[PDB]
Parts: C-alpha cells; structure tokens; sequence
C-alpha cells in the first residue's frame, strides 16, 4: 500500500510552469531513487528525470533539460517537479515513479498519473 | 520414460563448418518450426546441462488454490424485515479472472477438483452486540436437485446431498469431487447450441445460446449460516478456493489477449488495445 | 502398503551420512478409497512437441533444403 | 490416543499445498478419457511452437494487422537499422505478446537459447541478402551494420527457401535471467539490418513484407510460478 | 508426542465422509439376520423390473386409475399418434413416476438402454397391428407414421402373445444424460402408431385399452448421488 | 494388521511411475474393537436381478414363445 | 436466495389489460433470458415469452402473439408483462420464469406465481 | 509391538472381498508404561457358575433323587 | 527403529488371550536428534547400599564379633 | 522408507536396559516430495583448516624453520 | 480417525526446532551449486586462524590503527612489563574483538587451549631476547619478569625468523569457562617482559612495534549458542 498519488495540474498556456507533485506512504526504503516519467499523448512511455533517495543528486532528460526541476522533501515524504517553459511538446501525461529504482529505469510502484497540456 | 525432473539435453561442441547441409535455411510455409539448437548456428563447447523443466509441467502449472467465487451470507436479528442471507452460487471457473485464464490454454481438461473453504466474519451494526462461534454449511445441490428457497426449510436435511458444517475458526473447509463430466473431456469452449432451429417449428422453439452446453453444468453449492438469528447482525464471506489436481489438457489455444466479458469469447469494446506504443527501431 | 519415492536434491547439507548423500526419500500412504482424494503426484512425464512443432507428413531433417 | 504435539504450522493453509482430503462423492463412476488428438505434458512444449511477432508497434500500427508487417524496400543500401529488438522476451512489448513471453509471464525466470525466424514475403522476382545479428549486452547497441556484424550473426540470402532462421545462443551472467526489465539479467539486442540490397525487376512491387516468429529452444526452461500481469479484473 | 501439522479441512464435518468413530455399546450382543428372502444389492436391479406408465395424464385422468390406460379403437386407420412420449425418464411427467424415473429422480446422470413393453387388454377376438417407435433427437418429432417409421421401431402383431417389445437403444452425444430437462442431453421420441387398425368381429367391445411398461436394461447405470423433489416438507 | 486395498483409478495423472499407472493402493486399519465402528467398505458384491425379474417357476427363454 | 416475487394480480373484465411485474433478487447472472410462463386452470404449463438478459430481443407464444408485451429494467432489475387485450383463454395463472434459460426452457428459479381472470 | 485382535462382526457389510467375509481385526498399540494406562481388553473369560448353583460337597446329579 | 518393552501388569483384567496373560507390551520412538528429548525410560537399575551401610575396610560379617 | 539414526547420548539414565546403554537411535521419515521441506539432519562433517591456516604453496613443516 | 491426544507443547513455536513443513514452490528447479574455492564447515576453522590484537587501547590510540602496535625501545633492562593481558579472550576488550572473541562472543562456553603469536617489525639489525609469559589465575598478576618467569612461558630471540609463538595450555577448574567475565571461570595472565633488551647499532631506528595475534587451537571449542552484544538497533 505504498500510495503514491500525483497531482499538479495541465492546462498552462504555452510557457508557463507547473508545480507536480507526489505524495508517498507505505514503506519507501528510502535508498536507491525515485522518479518521474512521462507517457505523452502517442509515444513510448520516456524517463524524465530521477533524484537520489535523500540526496539532492539528480539528472535530467536531455529533452527536458534544465526546464524541470525535481526535488525532494523527505520530511513531508513528497517529491516536487517545478517545470518552467512549458511547450508543445511537453503535452503530455506525467508520473511519480518512486520506488527501488537504483538507477532510472527499474520499479515497483508507479502512480495513477495526471496530464499536462501547454496549449499554444 | 522422460520424466519432469530430467536434465535437458547437453549442449554439444561444435566447430567451423564449410558444407552443403543447411541448418539455417528453412520455410516457414510448411507450418513446421525449424527445430536448431545453438551447435547448428555458431561455434560452441560441451556443456553439462543442469536446469529441467520440473515446473513446467502441465500438473505442477495448475498445482495452485485459486478463488474463484466469493460468497456472502448473513445472520440477522430475529425482529428484522429482511430475510437471513443465504447464498446460491452457479459453480463455474469463469467468475474471477486468473484461474479462467489459465484453464484456456487448452481446448479440453479432465481434473479431479479440489475447493476450499475460506470462511470469514464481522458485525455490521455500531453495537457491542453479541454472536457466539458460528457454524456454516455448504451444500452442494447438483443439478436438478431441489434449491433452497428458504434458510429454513426442507432441503438442509440433505439426505442425499453431500455438504460441508464448517465451525468458524477452525482450518479451512476441504472438499474432493472427482472429474465430474459428462463428456469425455471438460470443454473450455463450446462452438454450437443446445437446440436446433427446426422449420416446422418457430423461431422461439428452436432458440438457445452460443458457446452453452447445458445451463446446468455442475449444479449449485448453497451456504447457509446453521445457527438461528442473534440479536446482533453478523455477516459472513465464504471464499472458495479450487486447485484442479490430476489434470490432463488438450490442443493448445492462443492465451486471451482482452479482458473478459460474460461467460462467452466475446469482447466488449474499449478494451480491444492491448499491444503499447513502441518505435521499430528503437531497443 | 506406503509408497516410498525419491526426490530430486537441491540445496544439499553438509551431509552424506543421512542427509545430502545417499538418496533421500519420501514416504506416502492414501487415506482413503477414492482416486479423487489422493494427494497430487508430480511424477509425471513430459515428451516430444514435434507433434505440434512438425505437424507434417513427410519427415523434417534439418540439414537438408526444406521444400525438396 | 497416541501421545502427539502440534507443530508450526497446523490449521493454516497453503494454496500450494499438496495434501489428501475427503471426498464429496464416494463411489463416483468416472467416464473414462478417450484418445483426443494432441495432448500436451508441459508449457515448454507449447513455447517451442513459432509465434509470429508484432514488431512494429508505432501508434498508427499497434493492436492492429500492420503490427506483424515489417517493410523492406529497395531503397539504396544504407547502413541503419531495419528493425531493432532487445532480448527481454517477458518484458518488451514486441515479444511480450508472443506465446512464449505469455508462458514466460507465468513465471519469475527464464533460461535457455531462444530461435529467430524470419519469413519473406515478397514477389518471387524479389532478392536480397539481409544480416540478423544478435549482440550480447554491456555495450552499445549497434546503429550501424558495421557494429553489429561484430557479434553473433547470420547473413540470410532470400531465395527459393523462404524462411531464414538465426539461433540466440544462451548467453547470460546468472543461470536464469529475471523476467522483468532488469540491468543485471539484461539479455542484450536482436538487430536486422540489409546486407546488399532489395533489387526487383520492372513491373515488380518495389516494397514488400518479412515476417518474424520466435520460440523457445529445447534447452529452454522456465521457474518459480507466478501471476500475471496480462489480465486484470476491475471490481 | 509424534511432532504433527493439522492441515485444510480439520474439524469439518462432511455428511459424505467414512471415517471410523467410537461405539456407545462396546460388546453389544448383535442378533444374527436371517435368509430372509429377496434381497437387494443395488438400486438397478429395481430399475430393470418393468413399472406401468401413467401416459394419459390428462385433467381428467391424471391421479386416478384411467391414467394407465391408453385405449385404442375400431376406427379407420390414419397415420396420427396414439401416443406420443418424450424419452427423459426422469423429467418427463409420464415417466417420472415409474420406479426407474423415482430411482432417477436420487441421481444427476443416468445411462445405458431402456426396454418398453406394451400389453393389449382387448377380447381374443380383437386383432391388429400397431407402430411402436423411438426416434432419436435432433428433429422434428414425428406426427405421421411416415416419419417415425423412418427411426427405430417394431411393428407389433396382436396375437398369441399378448406382450410386445421394444428396445430404445442407448445413442446419446454423451456418456451420461443429465437427469432433468436439457436440450444439450435430449433424449429423442417414443412414439406409438396403428400400423393396420383394430379389427373386432360382432358383439365385441369396440374399444380396450393397453398398457405401458418401462424398465432399465442390464447395461444401464445411475451416477453422482442427489437429493430428490418428489417429496417435502412444509414447515 | 493393515488392509491394504485397491483403488479404481479414474481421471489418470500423467504418471506411471509413482501415480495413473502402476496400481493405486490404499491402507486400512480399524481402531475399534467393535464390528459398528469401522469405515464402510465399499466393497460390495452385485448380484442377479432375476430374483425380481423372472419370479418364474419354469425358465425364461427370450428366444421362443413365453407361453407354450 | 434468487427471490422472484410476481405482481400485478389478475381480475379484469374481457378486454382489459394488466401489468404483471417481477422483483429479482440474489444472483442473476445477466447473461442468459429472463421470461414468463403460464399453467393454467386445467392443461400443462406453457411458454408465454421469453426475453434476453438486458437485450431487448425477445419473442412471443403463437397464442398471445402482439396482446402480450414482455420487457426489462434492469437498472430496477425488473421484468414486465404488460397484457392488453385479454380474454377467455388467457385466464390463468402466470409464472416469472427468469434464470439460467439460454432459450426459452431451462430453468433453475421460478416464482410463487399470481392469478389472472378475465371475466365474461 | 502391534496387537492385532479379531472383532465379532455383527452386522455384515455386502462384503467378502474387504469387510463382511475375511475375518475383521483391529490393532492396538501401548502407549505408556504402566499397565493403568492401558485400554480395557474385553477379551475376558466366562465360568461355571456351579460355586455358586451347587455350594455342595457330594455331587449334584440332576437325574437323581436330590436326598438319597 | 521402534523400541518394544515390557509392562510389569498389576491389576489383571479377566483376560489371557489379549490382556492380563501373555506378556503385555508397549512401544517407543524417539521423535528428536537430541538425547535430553527423549521420555524418562524407568527401567534403571538398583545397588548395593554396603557402599553407605559398611564403610569398612575389613569386611562385615554379621554371626560374629563386630570388633576383634 | 524410515530413517532411523543414533543419538550422542549426553546425560545418561541409570538404565541399560531400555536407556543409557545399548543404544539411542531416532526415526524420522519424510512427509514432503521437496527436498526443501525436509527437517535439518545435523549429520554434518567437519574439515581441515588448513585451506585457511595453511595457504601456502609449500607444505608447513611445524618443527623446522619456516623460510628455509 | 486414529486415536490421539495432543500433549503439553503442541502449538507452540520454538526458535529452534526442526521440523518439516510445506513448500510454497513445490517441483522448484534449484540451480546447481559450484565449486567455489574456500568452503567452510565449522566456526571453529575460522577461530584457528591468526588475528591481529589491538593491544594498546588508549583514549589516543584506541579505535585507530595504532592500538595494534605495541612499541619497543632501546632503554636499558627493567623488570616492567612491556604489556599485559588477561585470559578472558570474550570479555577483555583488547581479545574480545578478535575473530576468536567474536565468534566466542556467540556462544556461553570456550574451552581449549589458545596460542599467541608475535611478530617483530623493526630493522633487521635490531636484536633482543623478550619473553612472553602466561601465569595460571589465583594469585598475584605479575608485575615484573621475577614473577612471570615462575609460570609458563617461552623466552624468544629475535633473530630471521621473525615469529614467535606461545601456547596458552589449557588449565583450567571447569571444563567450560564462561563467555564473560567471572572470577569462578578465571583465564588468568598474559604478560611480556624484556628478556635482555633491544639492541640497534648506529643510524637505526631506536624504537620499533612488534604485531600480536591470536588463534585457538585444534582442541578448542564452543557451546551453547547465544546472542551477541556488539551489535544492536537503537528503534
Ligand atoms: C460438494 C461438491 C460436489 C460436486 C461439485 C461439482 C462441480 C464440478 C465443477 C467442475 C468444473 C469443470 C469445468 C469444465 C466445463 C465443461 O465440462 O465443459
């Protein structure tokens, strides 16, 4: 029952930003990662970005670059994706991947997701 | 002689080859698989092969318990409006959806089945009420056989029928039949009907479903709870959990690839996409 | 009138002086009249899928152009 | 009675136990089973049978016919991939679906050599020489000819014999690979790219189709039971 | 004591078990039995004595002794039934109440051959010939003599020998036929037509009845034991 | 003093060397002095229904006239 | 515990018509018929009509053909029969046969039934 | 150290080939020490009940004049 | 590997053809590897009490003169 | 198929006659067909620690020098 | 059923049972074993390898790599002891995190004869005669060579063999000696006394450290398996 539920919003006008949200329960063994991906409106599920357990250490999608910002807030048990400059091509639906992980592409609890669109 | 737990066959070394023979080259149009091994292909060593197919085997595949229905009852107080619950279940796998799954793999089954008996209580009413151990009978009414139609009357008597008084608490409920069919073989699936149309006769006459044998199967198991009403309600659910021992199976059948709908192949709309997006070349 | 039968070792202890070693064995007696009722043998075989691989009439050797 | 003493354990039940228990119909007249055409003893059988593989599963050919059909044409030899595929049988959308990846996601591991084969299907005027390679993993995976004629390979001539098969020699770290996506179990790329060329003469049409089957290999096995994914029931 | 695991189905009570049990009398002086004659070793062998039909049961003749009587007549031949029957022993209201429907009515699959036997109550000096017929399912039951005469039948002559015989040969799609009502397990139809007519010199009776009986045959068996609905109890 | 007893196989599991083939026994032991206490057999002869068929003086011959 | 309860009683003058209703309770599984059946005063027990699990498809007795009309809400899990012009030979008593069916003859639930009488 | 004993059936099963015919016996095995402990036999002997019928010292001949 | 020994009977039953007579016994089987598992057997052995009662160095001998 | 093995008697019962002496064994028979299920034998061998004291290429002599 | 009574215990769960259960994965292909190289069978094995004691634990030289060198000098002859240490190789905090100590701290009872060794680690031109004693316990530890030398010992001369060795010969009331602390089950006294002195010619570095290890011997061994205290989880 390792609950992770996002929320955040889509329907910014081309540019914008938005603040993603994931709140986390259950037992998240904190080290190894936790994450965010991205399914878009007709394309392969893609790894948008993952951070560190409690470590600020993170990447980014060379898509996505600098324009998302994911964080963390181990004391109120939830990661954050701040996203500036919205685009076109950042439409799309986006999910909490938390869990395990150990690198950026291997879990075990995703979330329910909730779409974005930058209309424009 | 090849039994389940056997080693498989050894990995043979092979070198460079330079010949008329062709491994390699095959068609498919003939409907036979090109049956290689890596030796035929690329240069290998001898291997001692370890690993075995033991668990794969037909009987050790279905060697699981599976729920296949849930079934409530209740026992309500004396003074109530509403009837004491007692349940009728059609016996059928087709209800939940894994055990189902696994039985289409082929066309045709035999198995001695075994069911089990999860029974499990609680109160519903806020009080502080009180319901001493309860008791809960399973009776297996077989087609044709009279069906309760209260939780009180004749038919509890079962001179004839074979039932099941679980005492709550206790390990869960345990019953064998046999391969109980009328066929040679159970059958997963069943293209034809149960009437014929005839032109001497109307439309309504000669009319039935398609896929169905009979509409009666295998019969119905009626749960009751034995004791009498209590002045605190007290509900119950029987889980049953049924592991087909002694199977045998036959002509293989493409595993179902949409989610069920009714008793029958037909698929409802909505869920006819499977298969996600994924780019050609792309790993 | 049990049935003895053996299994197949896998981890094997330390042992080969009761356990490990010398072929370990199980002991099974039915309890009751009905073939139903026994418990699940798992003794079972396993065999050619050429019957479903080369489902063909005239024999498949591999070495050799399929459509002759 | 004899003296006992219950022991950890008793009362509680296994779905996977294998105990004797009391019958409900006592004396009950089985028919006997008659000889109805092919039976089968194990899954593994059933995984060695050909599976034809839904390759191209772009959004406008998913679930659909398309799906099976990978295009060749008779374009100028380039050096970049026809189709790409990564062995992970259980886990990859293309091979997932297939009979083998559907057995395979009844269980936690796979073992074994697995077989590739593929079909032309083009008019008879049609010829060509293609290059099916698979590279084992903990590199990269190849985008040009030149990289993956470097592993395991066959280089297939399209003529009078159809079909074309290239073997995927059991090739792993572990003694079983995790039939989920998984670095340390990774299996490593199934890759075909055009050897010379697709030349067809006048009148002929200039792009046709191949078709790709998959199955499990005799040493091929399978452990430790699962549940599927594949299949769900919503309330 | 002995280190033991209780397992599934302990402390249940099943009414089908067999299990062994203390003795409230221990050492208590049975009195021998005695030949006494006939005895019985299985439900079958009632079901092979023949039992009188009541095929008849109209409004005004069904629970009454004019249910077993099917009278026949002088009366010009024509090809439409005496009788009609459908053969479901069990279900059928004719049937269902003969000792072998009654055995039927405590089983869930009943199979083998069945034998009726019909007795002519007329005066010596009646003759005739009648059409006694079983007509597998799967068509339209017979009307006509034309079309019942194209199944399974014996053409009786009324003589002599005041009984005739006929066979229903077991020819069902499966093994065991389910005990009630069902398309999938029909049983077919038993028809009975005047092959010439009844003859009767003067001052005889121009009407007499005949008699139905119905009996199981040495190959015929009953399985998976049931509860009956030809008796209950309200309240 | 056990008794062991036959079973008659019915739906037959894919083995001949442990189950489905080489004949299904099962054992047997009473616990009770007493004849009342013991597990019903099962084993039980079946016999002429003639008894109640052909309650007849002279024998019944199918093949010829019943009355002669 | 499959209750069918009938309604809609049966004391119309010749001509009339009624509205012959059925509770449905327990477990019916939907896929199959649901219909009604008539015994009468003295004959056998007939077939009036049967109708699909929740499809509107149905089909009449030859006798009752247009005078009878059998439908569903399945939403109430209800089945009607709603009855115009009655008559003489229609004086009976009439059974809501909904269960299992498949076709208009196997059943495993009946009801307690209800009389009609047209009188005149 | 079994203790296999006869049963005096008593009402006879339709069997020969199990119960019914083949003499009924029953095991019994001792589970403690003491003799306390042990299961009542029941296979205990009668007697002439003349200790007590005739108390006499000359010999009771029924035929005979009882003072002679 | 069961262990069969002897019960010294006190109350005889009116039995010698099951119980009181013919020597009545009992078996054990140890269920565990370990020694101190295993039920108190009771079958031990007595001695000699002269070690407590003649603590003497020269032998005692009752028809005689204890000191001399 | 019992097996039946001896026990390291420990604290010994003044008996030699049923305990102490002749003997302790313990029977154990398997109940599942999974070597897993079975119960741990502790019928363990030991061995030489030299593969860890003595890892050296050539052999330890105790009594003379070390590097000769 | 067969006649029982369930005795004192039945239910119960034990930690250290051994008892057969059922199987989650029955008919599970295990992988076979290898033969990786160093297999250990007993924990002993490891209790006769030599391990290095940190002997001097100052608050500045404790849990450092310092504690383990025990330093020398070239100060002329005393009869002041160079180190001490007592026999109570689980409890006394310079032994009790060697392997020995360690896994002795798994267990209630040692027993055994123990052996020291020492290793001299200054310039090959540093010569000296040391001796290395152990007094049995029930007097006064030693405090000078006077003392030590009326008890086992072993006097050593540095020379090219490096490495010198004393047996602690096990003398002891008990067969067993407790795990901890405890006057009933005394160890005794190590000591190590100059025996001449340290000698170095010009340009040499006057004072060195010599390395002190410690392994049980063939004899020795352990019993009653018990919970260890270095280790814990604080919530
Ligand atoms: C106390 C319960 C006694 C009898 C229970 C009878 C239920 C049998 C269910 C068997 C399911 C087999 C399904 C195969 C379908 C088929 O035959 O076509």
């Amino acid at each position: 029952q390792v609950q992770l539920q996002e929320s955040g919003g889509g329907s910014a006008q081309t540019g914008g930003s938005l603040r993603l949200s994931c709140a986390a329960s259950g037992f998240t063994f904190s080290h190894g990662y936790m994450a965010w991906f991205r399914q878009a409106p007709e394309k392969e599920r893609e790894w948008v970005a993952c951070v560190r357990t409690s470590g600020v250490s993170a990447y980014y999608a060379d898509s996505v670059l600098g324009r998302f910002t994911i964080s963390q807030d181990n004391a109120k048990s939830t990661l954050y994706l701040q996203m500036n400059n919205l685009k076109p091509e950042d439409t799309a639906m986006y999910y909490c991947a938390a869990t395990s992980i150990s690198c950026s592409s291997g879990y075990m609890f995703w979330g329910q997701g909730t779409q974005v669109t930058v209309s424009s | 002689a090849a039994t389940s737990r056997d080693a498989l066959p050894n990995t043979e070394a092979s070198g460079p080859t330079h010949s008329k023979e062709i491994p390699a080259l095959t068609a498919v149009e003939t409907g036979a698989t090109n049956p290689l091994v890596p030796s035929d292909t690329v240069q290998t060593r001898h291997v001692v092969q370890h690993r075995s197919r033991s668990e794969s085997s037909i009987e050790s595949f279905f060697a699981r318990g599976a729920c296949v229905t849930i079934m409530t009852v209740d026992n309500p107080a004396s003074t109530t409006n509403k009837d004491k619950l007692f349940a009728v279940w059609k016996i059928t796998y087709k209800d939940t959806v894994q055990l189902r799954r696994k039985l289409e793999f082929f066309t045709y089954s035999r198995f001695d089945m075994e069911l089990t008996f999860v029974v499990t209580a609680n109160f519903t009413e806020t009080n502080n009420g009180h319901a001493l151990n309860q008791v809960y009978q399973i009776m297996y009414v077989p087609p044709g056989a009279p069906v309760p139609e209260k939780w009180d009357d004749y038919t509890w008597q079962t001179s004839s029928n074979p039932s099941i008084f679980y005492t709550y608490g206790t390990a869960p409920a345990r019953i064998s039949v046999p391969y109980v069919g009328i066929s040679n073989a159970y059958s997963h699936f069943y293209d034809g009907f149960s009437k014929v149309p005839l032109k001497d006769q109307s439309a309504a006459l000669g009319d039935s479903l398609y896929g169905a044998a009979s509409l009666n199967d295998f019969g119905i198991l009626a749960v009751r709870v034995v004791n009498d009403h209590n002045p605190t309600k007290v509900t119950s659910k029987i889980r049953v959990y049924l592991k087909p021992k002694h199977i045998r199976v036959w002509c293989p059948r493409p595993p179902r690839a949409v989610a069920y709908y009714g008793p029958g192949v037909d698929y409802k709309d909505g869920t006819l996409t499977p298969l996600s997006t994924k780019d050609l070349t792309t790993y | 009138g049990a049935q003895v039968s053996s299994q197949k070792v896998g981890a094997h202890e330390n042992s080969n002086r009761a356990y490990g070693g010398s072929t370990i064995n199980y002991t099974t007696i039915n309890y009751y009249r009905d073939s139903a009722s026994n418990a699940a043998s798992k003794q079972d075989f396993s065999q050619d899928p050429s019957k479903f691989t080369e489902p063909i009439k005239d024999v498949l050797i591999k070495t050799a152009p399929m459509l002759n | 009675g004899l003296p006992v003493m219950n022991t950890p354990g008793s009362n509680q039940y296994l779905t996977a136990d294998n105990f004797q228990s009391p019958c409900a119909l006592p004396e009950f007249d089985v028919t006997p089973p008659i000889d109805i055409p092919g039976e089968v003893k194990n899954m593994m059988e059933l995984a060695e049978i050909d599976t034809m593989i839904p390759f191209d599963l772009s959004a406008t050919k998913k679930n659909t016919m398309e799906m099976y059909r990978v295009r060749l044409s008779d374009k100028p030899h380039t050096d970049d991939p026809i189709l790409c595929l990564s062995l992970s049988p259980a886990s990859d959308p293309r091979l997932s679906h297939t009979m083998l990846g559907e057995i395979l996601n009844y269980y936690t591991h796979w073992a074994g050599s697995l077989k590739f084969t593929f079909l032309f299907c083009g008019s008879m005027m049609a010829t060509g020489k293609l290059l099916v390679s698979y590279a084992p993993p903990g590199a990269d995976p190849p985008k040009k000819r030149k990289e993956a004629m470097l592993g395991t390979h066959v280089i297939w001539d399209i003529g009078l014999q159809s079909s074309c098969t290239m073997v995927v020699p059991w090739i792993s770290n572990t003694t079983y690979r995790q039939t989920i996506d998984d670095s340390f179990t990774e299996g490593g790329y199934i890759s075909v790219f055009y050897q010379t060329r697709i030349v067809v003469p006048l009148s002929t049409p200039r792009e046709m189709d191949i078709l790709g089957f998959v199955s499990a290999c005799n040493d091929f096995s399978v452990r430790l039971l699962r549940d599927t994914t594949h299949i769900e029931q919503k309330a």
